């Protein structure tokens, strides 16, 4: 026979994938349905642009919530792709593809600044954005080696301090491999916004948590104690707005995971050259999701 | 330090509208929780609503359709309690009270139901009666103790002070809580208790104070 | 987000305001 | 939604002596209960919070406990100062919706104290005024259960008159009641004899007190 046999290589784009969308319409929708405010206050507006404070209160009760581990499969009718390719940036097309009947299992954790719980590079860090030219774009960082971050809550969270400096060292070189090699790397804290943003927040337990991360967002070419509290009334992430959760259930929380990424912006204009300014980001939890579907691209079957 | 102190007694007619205030002094305002409890006279206590104050968020009993309303001035530190179409049976103490729900000003709130600090609580009287003074007339004595007193009749609205010889004499004394009548107005009797012997001796007098008609009079008890 | 509030609070700090996601960030 | 239902309604107890009360709720409250003292003319004052919790610059004689929809407010030692109505108050529902007990109110319990009854005829000037209230007087009498009975010109009345009773007295824990019979000048001076038969625990026979219109 005269015909060729030859691998199908679909192209991918992390940041156009409807997976994303999909998976952060089920967190909110599992949220819902086991974690709702007592108060929510939204706001609400009309055509010419005048807006009215809008006031839910329902029942919101508390329980352990545990971990589920969920994963998306493909329904009949169409397959899931899977880039297998080393360093694979999440877009363009991709050499070494293969089909999976589900992807692999996530713990879906809502949280700003620092990435916990996910998967880790097999190689070595990689950094990936929609546009690294772009300074409006978020730089996901992927690191290939956790860190161990426990909170005793006790208004604190523990993390090793050589290690997470390894960490920003190789990050930092990452970051030259893609903007410069002589070009100098510098992290500085948050420039200000919500509190949510500004610190590093996440959920653990059913509890919102808010850290003190200057100590980790601060650096320039034992432990580390972050102060962290945890707050009833705060902004809301599945919608603008504002809400109230119930005090806290069990008497000590304490909470123990990994990271394994981070969320940064890099400081623009042309102004002091020769060197970047690298920032804690985050906000947008589709890019939290989109840090775990990066190598999935869902194809009808044909 | 942390006190709460409401506005004067309130007298309406019915139809009309009432707006109590709640001054907060003593400690971060936003920091506590406010609720209205009412109660009518001889009657229990009953759970208007509560507003929390840093999210500034009302919740109400049930049956009230909308005909109060509770509001919050950061500004001035100070609650209000508006009711509406009132009625006559919406006569009654309304009190204002709170208590400290933690550091909500850095979103840490307790959300506590209970009750620590209150206000001393606002008469608020709906009736269609104009204000008017007391009538008084004398309860004369009819073999050693003598009893005698002064029927306060025919007054609105509350409170009535009565006292016997400006106040020298307080054992026996016994003045009854005032009873509303079928014409809106109130009415009660003072009565004390005195030696037989000292009638014909010393003069018993009943002192009326009724200040909302700002009158004040003395009847003499005359054994006649 | 809120982007009005945001801008004008971002600005009263010299900053720019825009949304990340459903919260306000300063630039 | 939640009712908090407190027993007895009333309840007597001897000074320094111990009391108990009792609230119960129509389904679990959790420990969202509180307990609240009240003296007549007074604001209230919070005693517990959280079912067992005694708040600051409460005595150290209050206590409470219990859970779910069960809850007990203790007072080992009543002081002339403890006697007052008392109210219980869940606030464990959300939305929130929270109620009040209708109260218990504690009393000194002491010896059976007859009354003295007394009849004062209404005055001229009242007469001349177009009204008439004849006033019965029960003074100083132990326990408040009272029954007064009018009568004019023999047929027993019903329905035109008001009673009002005393707070206990803090000197001798007594009570002391007026029932007053209001007619018109017109209706008064129709009739000849104007009675008021009382009964009280201490009277072995009830007391007539009576006197003829003129
Ligand atoms: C693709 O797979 C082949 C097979 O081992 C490997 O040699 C190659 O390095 C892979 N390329 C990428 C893009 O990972
Ligand atoms: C992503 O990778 C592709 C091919 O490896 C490259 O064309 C592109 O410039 C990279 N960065 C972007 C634009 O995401
Ligand atoms: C698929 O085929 C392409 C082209 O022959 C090759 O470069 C790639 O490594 C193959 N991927 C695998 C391992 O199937
Ligand atoms: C992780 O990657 C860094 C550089 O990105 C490298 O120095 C390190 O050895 C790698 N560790 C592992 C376990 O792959
Ligand atoms: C990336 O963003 C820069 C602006 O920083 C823009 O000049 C460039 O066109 C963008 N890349 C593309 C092809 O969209
Ligand atoms: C991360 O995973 C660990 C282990 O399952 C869990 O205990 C922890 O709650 C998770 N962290 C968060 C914030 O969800
Ligand atoms: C965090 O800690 C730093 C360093 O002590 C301090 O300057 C800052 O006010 C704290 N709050 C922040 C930035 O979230
Ligand atoms: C972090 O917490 C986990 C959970 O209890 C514990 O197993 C682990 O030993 C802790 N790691 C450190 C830094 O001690």
């Amino acid at each position: 026979s005269e015909v060729k046999l030859e691998n199908v290589t679909e192209n991918f784009n992390m940041w156009k994938n409807n997976m994303v969308e999909q998976m952060h319409e089920d967190i909110i929708s599992l949220w819902d349905q086991s974690l709702k405010p007592c108060v929510k206050l939204t706001p609400l507006c009309v055509g010419a642009g005048s807006c009215n404070t809008s006031v839910i209160t329902q029942a919101c009760p508390k329980v352990s919530f545990e971990p589920i581990p969920i994963h998306y499969c493909a329904p009949a009718g169409f397959a899931i792709l899977k880039c297998n390719d080393k360093k694979f940036n999440g877009t363009g097309p991709c050499t070494n593809v293969s089909t999976v009947q589900c992807t692999h299992g996530i713990r879906p954790v809502v949280s700003t600044q620092l990435l916990l719980n996910g998967s880790l590079a097999e190689e070595e860090i990689v950094i990936r954005s929609e546009n690294f030219t772009n300074n409006a774009k978020t730089i996901i960082v992927q690191l290939n080696e956790s860190v161990v971050i426990n909170c005793t809550g006790a208004g604190h969270c523990n993390l090793s301090k050589t290690q997470w400096e390894n960490t920003l060292e190789q990050i930092a070189i990452k970051l030259k491999e893609q903007f410069g090699n002589n070009k100098t790397i510098i992290f500085n804290p948050s420039s200000g916004g919500d509190p949510e943003i500004v610190t590093h927040s996440f959920n653990c337990g059913g509890e919102f948590f808010y850290c003190n991360s200057t100590q980790l967002f601060t650096w320039n070419d034992r432990n580390i104690t972050l102060p962290c509290r945890i707050k009833q009334i705060i902004n809301m992430w599945q919608e603008v707005g504002k809400a109230m959760y119930a005090p806290p259930i069990r008497g000590q929380i304490r909470c123990s995971s990994n990271i394994t990424g981070l969320l940064l912006t890099r400081d623009g204009g042309k102004d002091t050259n020769g060197t970047e300014i690298f920032r804690p980001g985050g906000g947008d939890m589709r890019d939290n999701w989109r840090s775990e579907l990066y190598k999935y691209k869902v194809v009808k079957i044909e | 330090e942390v006190q709460l102190v409401e506005s004067g007694a309130e007298v309406k007619k019915p139809g009309s509208s009432v707006k109590v205030s709640c001054k907060a002094s003593g400690d971060t305002f936003i920091r506590y929780s406010f609720t209205w409890v009412r109660q009518a006279p001889g009657q229990g206590l009953e759970w208007m609503g509560r507003i929390i104050t840093i999210l500034d968020v009302a919740h109400y009993a049930p049956h009230l359709q909308g005909r109060v309303t509770i509001t919050a001035d950061k500004s001035t530190s100070t609650v209000y309690l508006e009711l509406r179409n009132l009625r006559s049976d919406d006569t009654a103490v309304y009190f204002c009270a709170g208590v400290y729900e933690g550091e909500a000003d850095e979103g840490e709130y307790d959300n506590n139901g209970f009750l620590k600090h209150w206000g001393q609580g606002t008469l608020v009287t709906v009736s269609s009666a104009s204000t008017k003074g007391p009538s008084v007339f004398p309860l004369a004595p009819s073999g050693g103790t003598a009893a005698l007193g002064c029927l306060v009749k025919d007054y609105f609205p509350e409170p009535v002070t009565v006292s016997w010889n400006s106040g020298a004499l307080t054992s026996g004394v016994h003045t009854f809580p005032a009873v509303l009548q079928s014409s809106g107005l109130y009415s009660l009797s003072s009565v004390v208790t005195v030696p037989s012997s000292s009638l014909g001796t010393q003069t018993y007098i009943c002192n009326v104070n009724h200040k909302p008609s700002n009158t004040k009079v003395d009847k003499k008890v005359e054994p006649k | 987000x809120n982007l009005h509030f945001c801008q004008l609070r971002c600005k009263s700090l010299g900053l720019l305001g825009r949304c990340a996601x459903t919260f306000c960030a300063c630039x | 939604d939640i009712v908090m239902t407190q027993s007895p309604a009333t309840l007597s107890v001897s000074p320094g002596e111990r009391a108990t009360l009792s609230c119960r709720a129509s389904e679990s409250v959790s420990s969202d209960l509180a307990w609240y003292q009240q003296k007549p003319g007074q604001a209230p004052r919070l005693l517990i919070y959280g079912a067992s919790t005694r708040a600051t610059g409460v005595p150290a004689r209050f206590s409470g406990s219990g859970s779910g929809a069960e809850f007990t407010l203790t007072i080992s030692s009543l002081q002339s100062e403890d006697f007052a109505v008392y109210y219980c108050q869940q606030y464990n529902n959300w939305p929130p919706r929270y109620t009040f007990g209708q109260g218990t109110r504690l009393e000194i319990k002491r010896t059976v104290a007859a009354p003295s009854v007394f009849i004062f005829p209404p005055s001229d000037e009242q007469l001349k005024s177009g009204t008439a209230s004849v006033v019965c007087l029960l003074n100083n009498f132990y326990p408040r259960e009272a029954k007064v009975q009018w009568k004019v010109d023999n047929a027993l009345q019903s329905g035109n008159s008001q009673e009002s009773v005393t707070e206990q007295d803090s000197k001798d824990s007594t009570y002391s009641l007026s029932s007053t019979l209001t007619l018109s000048k017109a209706d008064y001076e129709k009739h000849k004899v104007y009675a008021c038969e009382v009964t009280h625990q201490g009277l072995s026979s009830p007391v007539t007190k009576s006197f003829n219109r003129g």
